[PDB]
């Protein structure tokens, strides 16, 4: 959950690979995009409530 | 005898360089270390919650 540990956005998971000396993270991450804008509220009363 | 006197004077300036750059390592290896914890913090505690 700690943002930006590992991936760049929201963190999925990871798989593990070799290397000569080393380890390589393959880091799957999911990203927002195709936005839109509204107008909002904080809270609605009916009935006085 | 001058070859003598200035071995002397190259072999101490020599250690005395050699014992500075020691120093000068080891406190940036500190400093690195402290430096990689307040990126951390940075990348943690202001770009979302803790
Ligand atoms: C929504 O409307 C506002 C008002 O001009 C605008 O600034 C904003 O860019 C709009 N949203 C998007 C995604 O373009």
């Amino acid at each position: 959950k700690r943002v930006d540990f590992c991936g760049k956005g929201y963190h999925l998971m990871s798989f593990p690979q070799s290397a000569p000396h080393g380890v390589v993270f393959l880091h799957v991450t999911y990203v927002p995009a195709q936005e839109k804008n509204f107008t909002t509220a904080p809270a609605i009363c009916h009935d006085g409530k | 005898e001058a070859e003598v006197q200035i071995d002397r004077l190259i072999t101490g300036r020599l250690q005395s360089l050699q014992t500075y750059v020691t120093q000068q390592l080891i406190r940036a290896a500190e400093i690195r270390a402290s430096a990689n914890l307040a990126a951390t913090k940075m990348s943690e505690c202001v770009l979302g919650q803790s």
